[PDB]
């Protein structure tokens, strides 16, 4: 826990929308501006969540610096959001900090996905593949997120996630692009 | 003296059907010959259509409709209810000018309120709007929605004279015709989202439309005094108002601020509500429903 960029900000009513009808519009213009834009010294966190109650967003928690999260108040791609949203800029951390678990993982419940790995693999059918395939082992990992509408259809998915535990000890460097924990203790203000 | 059995107001601001169309940019100044947006399925069996690949554009079809006099009403069954909704009718307008209902109005012309999920990600929005007296224009405008902040109703220079043109509008000072148009910026091969019925996306043909109601609804977001919290922004008119999105129903029945109480005390008895509670009262009755027994 060696940087000290906490940006908080609140949130913002608009009638035009559900909690996840601009939750998609947040993962379609914040993954872009990080790997488009980039920035390893830039990225989130997921300090303020529960398990039963589903929350997904409730605060502003980001994790930046003096540089290279320094662009996060005068930025003019996070434009559009001022009848629903707002942000804020960093302030002066102090020395005995936490540091939650999160994570930006994609969990996979196919149960049928032996078969349509075994249709390039195996060319065992959907006649015959219900000897040993996996028929309950692909569980769904319930959790409160966005409903982003892919081309597959424009229902609302659900988006999974893992959270993680609290440790007292930090990990500065490097963390998966979505900001989620792939090796790195995560920010939890 | 007691309520109304049966009540019916007429609209006003009403719009046509808003197709979606594409184009291009610099050709904007050449839009009536242009093509359209089409309509298309994919794999359950759903409806999901998308812009091509030479077009950030996406374009806006609609026109309106003021009438004039909404305080008289169309249907009752006592004339003595008629003989007490006079004064209080005439003892809103005479006393001030309907423009703050008409700043509210206009902005919401002007802004991208009608532009809905149309900025979810955009970065440059540009609006124009025309008033059309007959086969041309006379009276052109070309607005943005940049400028004045989706949640709050601070004027510019445009919106005076708008605001009181559609105030000499509903006001009966003379019938006005505006046509609503937009130009948007998508994305270079950009899913749609229009509108459905009570899955597959309301498909007019050979185009794609979204309803009246919807732009009905998005040019009268006047509720913003609404008991509870007044820093979070507007959002419509409603008797009973209840919202999915926002979820929590402002002006509940439970205390005395919804529509059927203060209705039934500014008129009749000529007590009267607040002051921050006129231009909602009045654009209830820009509305209209069934407000009986």
């Amino acid at each position: 826990m060696a940087m000290d960029h906490y940006l908080d900000i609140r949130l913002r009513p608009d009638p035009e929308f559900p909690p996840a009808q601009l939750m998609s519009v947040l993962f379609g213009k914040l993954h872009q501006a990080l790997v488009a834009q980039g920035g390893d010294r830039i990225g989130v966190s997921f300090p303020d969540l529960d398990e039963s109650r589903s929350r997904l967003g409730e605060r502003l928690r980001i994790h930046a610096s003096a540089d290279d999260l320094r662009a996060l108040l005068a930025r003019p791609w996070l434009e559009g959001l001022r009848d629903h949203l707002q942000f804020g800029e960093p302030a002066v951390v102090p020395h005995p900090t936490p540091y939650r678990q999160v994570s930006r993982v994609q969990a996979k419940s196919n149960p049928e996905r032996l078969r349509r790995r075994l249709m390039r693999r195996h060319d065992l059918s959907e006649e015959e593949a219900r000897k040993r395939i996996p028929d309950t082992v692909a569980r769904a990992l319930d959790l409160p997120f966005v409903t982003l509408r892919s081309q597959s259809t424009g229902q609302h998915f659900r988006l999974f996630i893992r959270h993680g535990p609290l440790q007292v000890t930090a990990e500065e460097g490097g963390f998966t692009c979505y900001g989620l924990s792939k090796g790195g203790f995560v920010p939890w203000f | 003296l007691s309520t109304a059995s049966v009540l019916a107001f007429e609209r006003k601001l009403d719009p046509s059907d808003a197709l979606m169309s594409a184009g291009a940019w610099a050709q904007r100044d050449a839009s009536q010959e242009w093509p359209a947006v089409t309509v298309r399925e994919k794999s359950q069996t759903v409806d999901v259509a998308n812009l091509p690949s030479d077009a950030d554009t996406l374009k806006v079809r609609f026109t309106l409709r003021v009438l004039g006099g909404a305080g008289t009403p169309s249907a009752c069954n006592d004339a003595a209810y008629r003989d007490k909704l006079l004064q209080t009718v005439a003892t809103y307008v005479n006393d001030q000018g309907f423009a703050e209902l008409a700043r509210r109005y206009a902005h919401n012309l002007a802004n991208a309120r009608f532009l809905w999920r149309n900025r979810v990600g955009a970065e440059a929005v540009e609006v124009r709007i025309n008033h059309i007296r007959q086969g041309e224009v006379a009276r052109a405008w070309r607005f943005d929605a940049l400028a004045i902040g989706l949640r709050d109703f601070k004027a510019d220079a445009e919106l005076d004279a708008l605001a009181e043109l559609i105030a000499s509008g509903l006001s009966g000072s003379g019938h006005v015709l505006l046509e609503v148009v937009a130009f948007a910026r998508i994305g270079d091969g950009q899913e749609v989202f229009p509108s459905q019925e009570l899955k597959t996306l309301y498909s007019v043909r050979d185009a794609a439309a979204i309803h009246s109601q919807k732009i009905g609804n998005a040019l009268r977001t006047i509720d913003t005094w609404y008991p509870d919290e007044d820093g979070l922004g507007p959002i419509a008119v409603e008797p009973y108002g209840s919202v999915t999105s926002q979820g929590k129903a402002y002006r509940q029945p439970k205390q005395k601020l919804d529509f059927y109480t203060l209705l039934d005390n500014w008129v009749l008895r000529d007590e009267a509500p607040a002051v921050e509670q006129q231009h909602y009262v009045i654009a209830n009755l820009i509305r209209g429903g069934v407000f009986g027994e």
